[PDB]
């Protein structure tokens, strides 16, 4: 309960001072002040056209390293196993497996952003 | 009210599902997934894995965030769609969450329905362990065992995740 | 056996390989300037940005 | 040895972030080997009681089974009480 | 499918050990070694009948033995050991590491007045054996007969009368 | 498996998770490791074709253990009544239930 | 079933229908398949947490490590798919007609 | 199918034609119904009344072909007090084929249709009175 | 509670076997006030 | 592709087939089918031209939808019976998801339409891969699981397959869609046995292998891709002509070639379960296959198409291609019918 | 046994001999395989080669072997099971009470 209430009292003052943010102050609203702001000049096309990823391969690398750490986040119970030869042998493994694959992308140029 | 916690979440589950189903823009279908990832960990949390909870929902929320930026990159249009500006959109999320009130009123109005199979509303906590008194949790013994005795689950998944980071480079080497 | 379904078919190229888009990819224009702090207040650099 | 140690020397002004690493690496290889106190480790992990020690049925015939706690059959944890 | 059996109200009550755990914490090492003979017992019990309702007499034996323990406290080091347990009750998590000092004056009150030793660390995690009057139990699980297995095919192998026999082929 | 290179081999690849009465870390014991044990040795070593009829009585108990579908639709039968008692004046808990 | 099951088995039909009913963006079909994998690995860990399976407390770890790869391998295409069209959008993946 | 392929059986045969041709009907039109559910997925209809005009066309065609199959030989098998006559099924399976043609204006598929659905439907009636399994329970 | 149902049996069990089962929450709480049922089902996992 | 990271992709694709194959657990062999499609997708990609993008985004959108199902079916199963095992399933919803999950994963009607298209779209070397190694995965596991497979659903599958296989090649110039069409036709016939003796779908497996190998090698060595070039190899290859002739004929079925054994075993079985009319509309469905096999051969080997004069050129050239084990497989592919009683090993 | 191609149980049976008619067909098997390799390398069939068209005999031969013992274990244990099964099940195999044809009644259909 203690967590849900701590929870709900946070994004309950912040959403308090939105609303007395939006409801307190006067208001004067006319189409030149809700213009989309690009320095003072008209914008120049939709900000919703296609906005290129140079590091999109760094970015898909990210998905399988960042899946790396839920298989050595539990290490540290792992280390109060029995079976210590085995764990060594294979905590080590993984994170040598990691350690190459990582050196395949970057001798492979693969951490290079895109022209 | 409360004992129902875990339906409640189940419920906005389903919610979030219909909300990336009905397949708006990406940006937010990526919002609904991250809803349903984080009720999905709170349903789990609330049987004992808190590890296996607070997981899927990190390894989400990692995975919109690159979806994020290839949406920006790859899938936008001038005008985003959201659920209320496609005739499409709306119809499949509407009829998703009409199919989802109808299930939640018959199993609530009679603590039992049938949706193809039967189902029990009597609440999830009738179903939990009663006696518990062990100093540790099982959920971190069993996970930790994969260095233990997944040995054989090690290699293939190390191996696995080796070939991916290979076979995307591959893939995308024009 | 042709049909009528089927009468915009073409044999699929000899290599394998179909010719590329002449579609142009559009590169995003900005206003860098006037008003920008690294702009000295009265330059509107258009840039055109791929990313 | 001389051409390894000219490439070696190359890469610590070059890259020493990665010298750094591999030798670190290497380190966490070899020494688990070479350590007089790995076998500790092992022992200390199974000397830790989580679950019950359930008592086993006397038979008559299990002179080094003890019968007390305090009895001095049974395995003893002196080395832990010095390590 | 059967009416389950539980045992009367009657047949369930005993005196109950109404003290808090910091209390049975801070007894728990000397506890252990006055009381093994009938927990050891009861326990054997529990993990061989693997049925609350076939061990209740051994568990009633385990409380008789418990007050009798926590009387002889109270009879000759009340007062040492009432700071003991409140010194651990303060603890968030219950640490021994926090009242050594209040252990001693309990520890050299029970050594010099009732005798007792704490156990050695160790000591009390051993697996110790105990003599019993209570019968090995025969079918613990309830199971029924089981299936008889396939009568064994054996005997000397021999070629295939005419060999495959598969359609015209005569091998 | 389609090739048993496991037994051939003597590794043991998988099999250590394929059952919950198989050696657990710690001994922590499943819910339902009995009913599971009683319905493997029933099974054991005479076939699927005669085991789906020989130990009917070990399955369906372990089917019950695992998914608890007769318990549930017995509570929601005597909840159910206690419903239509409590609402009709007829029966009054007790203080402790 | 217990009540919970209810939502997680809709919730995976949900995703299954989203996967099988395309629109336009590729991308929004390769979220209806993290959806599914949301929805096997939730309901996955009620199974293995309830029944106190310790050992296949694992199984829903390998279950995202295996969705990872998916989705890194079904962005990757998305990636070439968009080089060569300027778009997602799956009506152009038609030349196999 | 399962329940109601059984209650065209349960009946008898030259009796309750009503019964009988109400199971074909039946029969015909989840028949036309499967039809255009593949019909229209695989070949998109440019608005949404051509594809209801399209689900229209094939399940009445096919609903008609089986309600004039029952209807046929159940009469047939009436008239003639015949009932385990599997030529009463050549005379329900012709019908069929002449309203496909009638409906597909085409003398080509009509004659066509009869002959290949006269043939299969006294198959049919042959196959239940002799006991033969199209899909044969494994038993060797 | 049931003894105005007719075909209810008091104390039945589910199970074929006389093997003695531990019970689930439901069978143990299943008549009892809500607070009691939440803090032993919940009480554990919600503790802050 | 780096010649060293095209074989270590190639054993990954391998590996993958293997854990299948010797896993008895559940979940290693979902693991098993990903690891296999992770690796095949960079084969189907090799040559990087939108054809092969567009096949490859097809191929991993249905492979990955399959294992969906499959997991799910797994999980199901889980509930209904708390084990992990590799055997029959335990819930018949489990095993309708598994099945329909191994339909797709072959390409079995009516979840064929992939299989021309991914065909088509890439090389012959990776169509070989596609079209007879991973068949071997999906089989062994429909080999263990199909005591509790429903005998209506497996059949109506295997009817299909024949039917839209034999249909499908008639339409056919290019001959990467004509082995596709052909492929799932063959399917048919393999799962239609599966429910009445296993051993009859090991057996068509594996000669629908070594002929189907085998056809690819020659496609390869002429570099053909399609019926009209094809039509050329007489002019400079006359022995190839005569090895597609007696290949195409044993894939037709037609005594005394290997092919017809996997159809003459088949009936066997089915008659011996009392099963009359579906192996006799099989048969003859078949017809259909022959058809458009006769074609080929036709084009190929019986009459002599016009050429080129750039012909001339090379003739003057030999082939330099691998050619693996060709001689060896051309032979299995057709003399091996006096061989037939063999099949016992596979028991 | 499991996974084994062949199980020490079949050493007791008579190995196929090496003049075998099936052992004699798989090697002129080879020899076919033999000749294609020189033709569709386009080398003289007959003569090119020897010593690769020997490897292409041989090999055939001893995988063919292997082959045809297992294949006449397989076949052997196919008997054993059945015979025994017979002999278990007693009642299921009752022998017939063999009437001759003097006391068997056939009907006659003449062919006028
Ligand atoms: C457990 C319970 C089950 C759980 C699931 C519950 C549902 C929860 C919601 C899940 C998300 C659903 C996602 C739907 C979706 O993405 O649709 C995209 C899909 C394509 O979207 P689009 O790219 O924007 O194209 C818009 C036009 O339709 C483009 O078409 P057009 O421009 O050519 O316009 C003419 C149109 C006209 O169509 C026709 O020809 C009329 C046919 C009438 C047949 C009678 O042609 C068609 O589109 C033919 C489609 C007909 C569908 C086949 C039906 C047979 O849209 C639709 O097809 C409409 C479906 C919306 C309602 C979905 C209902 C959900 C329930 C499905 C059945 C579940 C059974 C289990
Ligand atoms: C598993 C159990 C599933 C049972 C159902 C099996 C049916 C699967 C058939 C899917 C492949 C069929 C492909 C095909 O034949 O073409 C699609 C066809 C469209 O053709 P259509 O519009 O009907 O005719 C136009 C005339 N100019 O559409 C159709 O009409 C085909 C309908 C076949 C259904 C019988
Ligand atoms: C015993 C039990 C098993 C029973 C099953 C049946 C066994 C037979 C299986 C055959 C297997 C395939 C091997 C066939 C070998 C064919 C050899 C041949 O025909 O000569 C090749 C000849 C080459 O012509 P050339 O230019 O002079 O030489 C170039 C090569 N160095 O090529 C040509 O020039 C011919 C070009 C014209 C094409 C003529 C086509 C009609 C004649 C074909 C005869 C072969 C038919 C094979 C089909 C199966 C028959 C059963
Ligand atoms: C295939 C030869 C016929 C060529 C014409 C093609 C006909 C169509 C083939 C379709 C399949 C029908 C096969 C019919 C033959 C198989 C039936 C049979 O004969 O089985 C028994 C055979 C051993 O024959 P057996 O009666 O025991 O006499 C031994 C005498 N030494 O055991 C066997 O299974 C052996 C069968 C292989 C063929 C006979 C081998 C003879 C030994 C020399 C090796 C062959 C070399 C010559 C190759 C001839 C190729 C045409
Ligand atoms: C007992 C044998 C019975 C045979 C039954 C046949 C059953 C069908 C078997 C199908 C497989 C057929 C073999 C595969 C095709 C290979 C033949 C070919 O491709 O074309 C014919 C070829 C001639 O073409 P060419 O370029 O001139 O080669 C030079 C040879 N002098 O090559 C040829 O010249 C013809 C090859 C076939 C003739 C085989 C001869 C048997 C071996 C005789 C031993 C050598 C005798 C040498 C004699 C000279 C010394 C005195
Ligand atoms: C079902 C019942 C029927 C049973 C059928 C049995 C089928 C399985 C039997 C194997 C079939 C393949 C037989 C291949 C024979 C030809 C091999 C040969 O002569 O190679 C010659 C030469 C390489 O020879 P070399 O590598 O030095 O030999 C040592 C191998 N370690 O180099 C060359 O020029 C050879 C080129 C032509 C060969 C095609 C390419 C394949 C390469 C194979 C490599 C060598 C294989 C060694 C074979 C040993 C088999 C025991
Ligand atoms: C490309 C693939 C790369 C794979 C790389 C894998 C690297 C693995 C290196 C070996 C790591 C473990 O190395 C091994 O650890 C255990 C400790 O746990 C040591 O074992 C030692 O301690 C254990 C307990 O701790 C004692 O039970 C044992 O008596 C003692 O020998 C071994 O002496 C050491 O050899
Ligand atoms: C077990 C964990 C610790 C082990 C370390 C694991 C990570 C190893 C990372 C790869 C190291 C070798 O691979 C790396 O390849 C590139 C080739 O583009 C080399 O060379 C490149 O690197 C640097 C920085 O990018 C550039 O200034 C240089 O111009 C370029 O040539 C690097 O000098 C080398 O470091
Ligand atoms: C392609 C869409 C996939 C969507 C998947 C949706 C979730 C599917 C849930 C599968 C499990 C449903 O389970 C189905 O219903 C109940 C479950 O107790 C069973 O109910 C029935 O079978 C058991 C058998 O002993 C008995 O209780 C009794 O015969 C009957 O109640 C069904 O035999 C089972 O097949």
């Amino acid at each position: 309960m203690n967590l849900m209430l701590a929870l709900l009292t946070n994004f309950t003052l912040a959403t308090l001072l939105v609303i007395i943010a939006f409801w307190l102050p006067q208001l004067n609203v006319y189409s030149e002040k809700t213009s989309p702001y690009e320095c003072g000049f008209d914008p120049m096309g939709s900000a919703r056209l296609p906005f290129s990823m140079k590091f999109f391969l760094v970015a898909i690398t990210f998905l399988l390293f960042d899946l790396e750490i839920a298989l050595l986040l539990p290490l540290p119970w792992a280390s109060q196993t029995a079976n210590l030869n085995t764990m060594l042998t294979m905590a080590l493994f993984l994170i040598i497996l990691l350690a190459v694959s990582l050196a395949y992308e970057w001798t492979q140029k693969g951490l290079e952003w895109t022209e | 009210m409360m004992l129902y916690i875990v339906f409640i979440l189940s419920v906005i589950f389903v919610m979030g599902f219909v909300g990336f189903s009905s397949k708006p823009s990406p940006i937010y279908g990526g919002l609904g997934l991250i809803v349903s990832g984080g009720v999905g960990c709170g349903i789990v949390l609330n049987f004992g894995g808190s590890f296996l909870g607070l997981m899927v929902f990190l390894i989400y929320l990692g995975g919109m965030m690159v979806v994020f930026g290839y949406t920006t990159a790859m899938a936008t249009e001038q005008y985003p769609e959201i659920w209320l500006s496609n005739k499409a959109v709306l119809g499949a999320f509407v009829t998703g969450l009409l199919m989802e009130f109808f299930m939640v009123y018959y199993v609530l109005k009679d603590k039992e329905v049938e949706v193809v199979f039967e189902f029990n509303g009597l609440g999830d906590w009738v179903i939990y362990d009663t006696g518990d008194s062990g100093f540790f949790s099982e959920e971190a013994m069993g996970i930790a065992a994969l260095y233990s005795y997944g040995t054989w689950l090690v290699i293939v998944t190390g191996w696995s995740l080796l070939i991916g980071v290979v076979v995307i480079m591959e893939i995308t080497r024009g | 056996y042709p049909t009528k379904e089927t009468a915009h078919w073409k044999p699929p190229p000899w290599n394998d390989v179909d010719p590329p888009k002449d579609t142009l990819v559009s590169n995003l224009t900005l206003n860098f300037g006037p008003q920008h702090p690294a702009a000295h207040g009265v330059l509107r650099l258009v840039m055109e940005l791929s990313g | 040895a001389e051409r390894v140690a000219a490439f070696l020397k190359n890469v610590w002004a070059k890259e020493p972030v990665l010298v750094a690493s591999f030798a670190i690496a290497g380190l966490a290889v070899i020494l688990p080997t070479l350590s007089p106190y790995t076998k500790y480790s092992l022992m200390i992990n199974r000397a830790t009681p989580y679950n019950y020690p359930v008592p086993l049925r006397d038979d008559g015939n299990m002179p080094d089974v003890p019968s007390h706690p305090q009895d001095p059959q049974g395995p003893s944890l002196e080395w832990l009480k010095r390590l | 499918p059967g009416i389950v059996e539980l045992p009367s109200l009657e047949d369930l009550k005993v005196q109950e050990v109404k003290v808090s755990s910091s209390v049975l914490k801070a007894a728990a090492h000397h506890y252990g070694a006055q009381c093994d003979k009938p927990n050891k017992e009861f326990m054997l019990c529990r993990w061989e009948e693997k049925d609350p309702r076939r061990c209740l007499e051994e568990g009633k034996l385990v409380n008789q033995c418990a007050l009798e323990f926590f009387r002889q406290i109270k009879r000759h080091c009340a007062e040492p050991f009432t700071e003991y347990w409140t010194c651990i009750d303060y603890s968030g998590l219950q640490l021994f590491r926090r009242c050594r000092k209040q252990q001693a004056q309990f520890d050299e009150c029970v050594l010099d007045k009732l005798g007792w030793v704490r156990p050695d660390l160790g000591d009390l995690s051993k697996v110790t054996k105990v003599k019993t009057d209570r019968p090995l139990p025969e079918n613990p699980y309830h199971s029924r007969a089981r299936p008889e297995p396939n009568p064994e095919v054996e005997g000397d192998l021999k070629p295939a009368r005419h060999g495959s026999r598969l359609f015209f082929w005569t091998m | 498996p389609f090739f048993d290179v496991q037994k051939r081999l003597g590794v043991d690849l998988d099999r250590w998770m394929t059952i919950q009465s198989a050696e657990q870390p710690h001994k922590i014991p499943s819910r339902c490791h009995a009913f599971e044990k009683e319905w493997i040795e029933c099974a054991h070593g005479i076939g699927s074709i005669r085991a789906e009829k020989e130990c009917k009585i070990e399955f369906e108990d372990f089917r019950e253990c695992l998914l608890r579908q007769k318990t549930m639709k017995r509570l929601h039968a005597i909840r159910r009544q206690r419903e239509k008692l409590i609402k009709e004046g007829k029966y009054t808990p007790p203080p402790h239930h | 079933m217990s009540m919970v099951y209810m939502n997680i088995m809709m919730a995976f039909t949900v995703s299954l229908v989203g996967l099988l009913m395309y629109r336009s963006h590729l991308m929004s079909s390769l979220l209806c398949l993290e959806g599914m994998m949301l929805s096997l690995f939730v309901m996955a860990a009620l199974t293995i947490l309830n029944s106190h399976f310790t050992l296949a407390s694992m199984m829903p770890i390998i279950l995202l490590v295996f969705a990872a790869c998916e989705a890194a391998l079904g962005l990757s295409l998305l990636v070439m798919v968009s080089n060569t069209y300027g778009t997602d959008y799956v009506q152009n993946l038609n030349l196999l007609q | 199918a399962k329940t109601v392929l059984r209650q065209y059986w349960d009946i008898p045969e030259g009796t309750e034609c009503h019964r009988k041709t109400y199971a074909t009907t039946s029969i015909g039109g989840a028949a036309g119904l499967v039809v255009s559910a593949y019909s229209v997925a695989l070949k998109t209809p440019t608005s949404f009344l051509e594809g209801v005009a399209r689900t229209g066309r094939y399940t009445f065609t096919a609903a008609a072909i089986g309600a004039i199959f029952g209807l046929t030989s159940c009469i047939s098998a009436q008239v003639r007090e015949k009932p385990d006559d599997p030529l009463n099924y050549l005379i329900g399976g012709c019908a069929g084929g002449l309203i496909l043609g009638a409906r597909t204006r085409s003398y080509g598929i009509g004659a066509a249709a009869c002959a290949y659905m006269g043939l299969t439907a006294a198959l049919v009636k042959m196959g239940q009175l002799e006991g033969w399994q199209v899909f044969a329970e494994p038993k060797v | 509670v049931m003894k105005d149902v007719p075909g209810w049996k008091v104390g039945e069990s589910v199970f074929h076997t006389t093997r003695w089962v531990t019970p689930m929450m439901g069978e143990l709480y299943g008549l009892r006030a809500s607070e009691e049922v939440l803090s032993a089902t919940y009480g554990f996992i919600w503790y802050t | 592709m780096n010649p060293i990271i095209f074989i270590i992709i190639l054993l990954t694709i391998m590996l993958g087939t293997i854990i299948v194959m010797i896993s008895s657990h559940w979940l290693l062999v979902w693991i098993g089918f990903e690891m296999n499609m992770l690796a095949i997708i960079p084969i189907m990609m090799k040559n990087h031209n939108p054809r092969a993008t567009e096949a490859s985004t097809k191929y991993f959108l249905t492979q990955s939808t399959a294992s969906m199902l499959l997991m799910m079916a797994v999980i199901i199963n889980l509930m209904f019976s708390g084990q992990w095992t590799v055997m029959k399933l335990f819930n018949p919803m489990a095993s309708m998801l598994m099945t329909m999950a191994l339909a797709m994963k072959l390409g079995m009607a009516p979840f064929h339409f992939w299989v021309p298209e991914v065909t088509q779209g890439i090389p012959l070397s990776s169509g070989l891969i596609l079209l007879t190694w991973q068949k071997l995965a999906p089989m062994s596991v429909l080999y263990q699981i199909f005591p509790s497979i429903n005998l209506n659903l497996i059949l109506t599958l295997s009817v299909l397959s024949i039917l839209i296989g034999g249909w499908g090649g008639l339409n056919q110039t290019q001959l990467r869609k004509i082995m596709a069409y052909s492929s799932i036709a063959h399917m048919g016939w393999m799962t239609a046995v599966l429910p009445y003796n296993p051993t009859m779908t090991l057996l068509n497996l594996i000669i629908y292998i070594i002929m189907t190998s085998t056809m690819f090698t020659m496609f390869m060595a002429n570099s053909t891709t399609t019926t009209l070039s094809l039509s050329h190899t007489w002019n400079k290859t006359p022995i190839m002509t005569v090895l597609i002739l007696a290949t195409l004929l044993s894939m037709g079925g037609l005594p005394p070639l290997s092919g017809f054994m996997p159809k003459w075993m088949i009936i066997q079985e089915m008659t011996k379960n009392n099963s009359i009319i579906l192996p006799t509309f099989m048969a003859i469905t078949a017809l259909l296959n022959l058809y458009f096999y006769m074609r080929l051969t036709y084009s190929t080997t019986l009459t002599m198409f016009p050429s080129t004069n750039n012909m001339k050129m090379k003739w003057q050239f030999p082939l330099m291609k691998k050619m693996t084990f060709l001689p060896t497989m051309v032979v299995l592919s057709t003399m091996m019918l006096p061989l037939t009683p063999m099949l016992s090993v596979l028991e | 046994a499991t996974f084994q191609f062949l199980p020490d149980e079949a050493r007791s049976l008579p190995p196929p001999k090496l003049t075998d008619p099936r052992l004699a067909f798989v090697g002129f098997l080879g020899y076919c395989s033999g000749l294609i390799d020189n033709a569709i390398r386009r080398r003289p069939v007959l003569l090119a080669g020897l010593h690769r068209q020997l490897l292409y005999i041989t090999s055939f031969v001893f995988v063919g072997y292997y082959l045809l013992k297992r294949q006449d274990y397989m076949y052997a244990v196919r008997d054993h099971d059945m015979f025994s099964y017979i002999k278990s099940h007693p009642e299921d195999f009752p022998e017939k009470d063999k009437k001759t044809y003097g006391e068997v009644f056939e009907e006659f259909h003449p062919v006028r």
